[PDB]
């Protein structure tokens, strides 16, 4: 799938919990963890649109009560080709 | 009473042995997941929404897996830091001495 | 209103205080035409073809009913030769 | 069809009604009807995550009032790969 | 590992959910699902003692409110070889 | 076109949503995503004045409720050549 | 070390105290000290499940009262295979 | 040609707008755009004292109402030769 | 000596004052100065237990009312060998 | 000149103004400008004790009204040789 799901958190620990829950919940792959600055961490997943929806929902529910919690949960079913250049392809 | 560096910083040191409409209104409806995951608009038919008596995937089945225990300095947070009185300009003659626009400072904090 | 091309910036340190902080640009209808100075309410670059209103409308275009301007740039033409 | 939909009923009649509603509502394949024992009957479907969501919703709604009623309506977007060893591929 | 974690449920759907939760929670392997009779269903996992404790806790919490719920959640840290004769080795 | 559109958001998720909306709404090129610091994220687009106007309006509408939301949505019809030295040409 | 232990502090001194406490408590390997941004610091330890459990409890208790204090103490008994690509192997 | 003009903003968008307005107002060279940290951005211009004066006034007026706004608008007519060491010579 | 003394401050100025006080008070070596992010600055000293105790007490006393003040003043008589990987050996 | 004068400000513009005022007021060498993080910027000067006293007073007075203002004004009259390892010798 080509849909994109993202979770923004306050701190790395909720971000890692969100990534774990997202990958365990549905058929999605982790494509990047980004340190935004000022304490924000963003985790990104790709997959089928319904799988992405389930994964992001589970990640939000899992990371809400972890650390300083959840900032954003968002799904884009088909990202523009231009936006593909600001998205990490593989996690590192 | 033995004097010296041992009497300093009492109550500050740690580690010491002693220490040890179809769509809901936009304003008052914040979506769980934004974008394509929005539930604001009432979709009829066979959508991917889940009933109340259906279990799994999200909810406690994602948050009960991993045990967890819970425990600002920036430009935005500094917009209301106390500041001294804004400098005034007492100069005369034509020098573009606008007093209504934004604050412009010269060397030493002079108004300019 | 007129169609003029921005030539360069204009700086007057000792200008009256009523001008505020607004920048001034040198405009002419074509190269070699008589030069005029307009209040830049848009933020244009040299070579831009702009729209300049004069008379009493230029004062409000520059910000207030009492602004000392008789020529203000109020837009940049999207495509002009 | 990665996702898994499960409906447990008391007796076979509500299970059959739930299976009919599930397969009519969305593109999901019925991969098993299991006589659990003691009267429990489980119907299991696979498919896309959104299709499984809609199917399970419809099946629960349909079989709620039938016979001795519904027991469980459960969805797993992606089971653990080991769990696939205890999941039927075809209904026998 | 050699520790044994068992979850007993009323119905098949909570048993499947418990197996999924246990496998996803910790480093354990699913070894069997047994229909006991009368509606009881038992899922068994094997692994390291700490992994088994974590997996059993997570599965018991996950399956508690699914269907008719949870009957028993037990951990045997070391299994006698005589009991291995009555334990499935590969799930089916 | 040499017009510049800029959207500043609190966090990366609303910035990505804004970039997606801008690139879907008009013929503009995404030239940069900048981590300003303190959580500020800026997405920049280049194109014709009408396209940039449409793109910035659409992005500002789209990202206003995503995460911690929008900070600035700004348009410059003609960028001075000096500012071109501090503007990214391609993103990453 | 399959299990993952994570402690997030406000400042570096509580992070160092927590890491010392965890590594003294049980057989865990410190795999990362990440400066998240905005003052957040995360210490990450791997090990067996019980060791990581004990280490995380000890570290949370130790860094409770040091500096600006505790933010999060988290245990994941087995992260998803995808999550391993955003986890550090060794400290830098 | 040696006067220094400085505008500090909260966020990159007001800083870019201020630099654009400054270089449009007078004959000033944009010598630096500094990401201070915590969201502060500083844009620095060099030129004749009158040109720097007009440019800084116009930039402050233009960037006051953009995003999170303006922090400082400062002119140094005669820079000390020691300060030149900490001043940027070209942007990036 | 292998004991560890750490002082965390808000801003560089109290950290430098604390380092001066620590190295004046006792026979400790300054091994690091870390910019934690968010304004936090940490200075680390090594030495014998008594020297570290005296130095940390003196530094905390000296930097308490300097700038934005003191955050942490901590002593670890013997850090675990794992923690050595995340401790600077020399400053820069 | 062995004495050390430091001024900490919120934002770079007051720091540059303080450095200019300090170097103009007295015979002091500007040795560093540090981006602390979180918006803090520190400027350091070296010189004789009286020169440093005058310089720090002039810098604080000049920069208190600029931008987000002044955080700290500190003098160390006799810096320890250990502290010189973390003090910049030439500014960047």
């Amino acid at each position: 799938g080509i849909a994109l799901g993202m979770i923004e958190t306050r701190g790395l620990v909720p971000a890692i919990e969100a990534a774990d829950a997202m990958t365990k919940a549905a058929e999605v792959r982790l494509v990047g963890r980004q340190f935004v600055g000022g304490g924000y961490v963003t985790v990104l997943v790709r997959g089928e649109t319904g799988a992405v929806n389930a994964a992001v929902r589970a990640g939000a529910d899992a990371c809400e009560r972890v650390g300083d919690g959840l900032v954003a949960a968002h799904i884009i079913a088909r990202v523009h080709s231009e936006v593909e250049n600001i998205l990490p392809k593989a996690p590192q | 009473r033995i004097t010296g560096p041992g009497m300093l910083a009492t109550g500050l040191i740690t580690g010491t042995p002693e220490f040890r409409l179809v769509c809901a209104p936009r304003s008052d409806q914040m979506d769980r997941v934004s974008g394509e995951g929005k539930e604001r608009c009432h979709i009829t038919g066979d959508d991917w929404s889940v009933n109340k008596h259906i279990t799994g995937t999200a909810g406690q089945w994602a948050s009960g897996r991993n045990p967890s225990m819970r425990g600002e300095t920036s430009a935005f947070a500094n917009r209301n830091v106390p500041k001294p009185e804004k400098p005034g300009s007492k100069i005369t003659g034509s020098s573009g001495n606008d007093t209504q626009g934004s604050l412009i400072t010269y060397s030493g904090g002079a108004r300019g | 209103m007129k169609i003029m091309q921005v030539e360069k910036t204009l700086v007057s340190t000792n200008r009256i205080a009523d001008m505020g902080h607004k920048p001034l640009l040198v405009v002419w209808e074509k190269p070699g035409a008589p030069r005029q100075v307009a209040v830049d309410a848009i933020g244009c670059i040299p070579g831009d073809w702009v729209l300049c209103v004069g008379s009493s409308a230029a004062r409000e275009a520059a910000g207030s009913k009492s602004y000392p301007s008789d020529l203000t740039i109020i837009g940049i033409i999207d495509q002009w030769n």
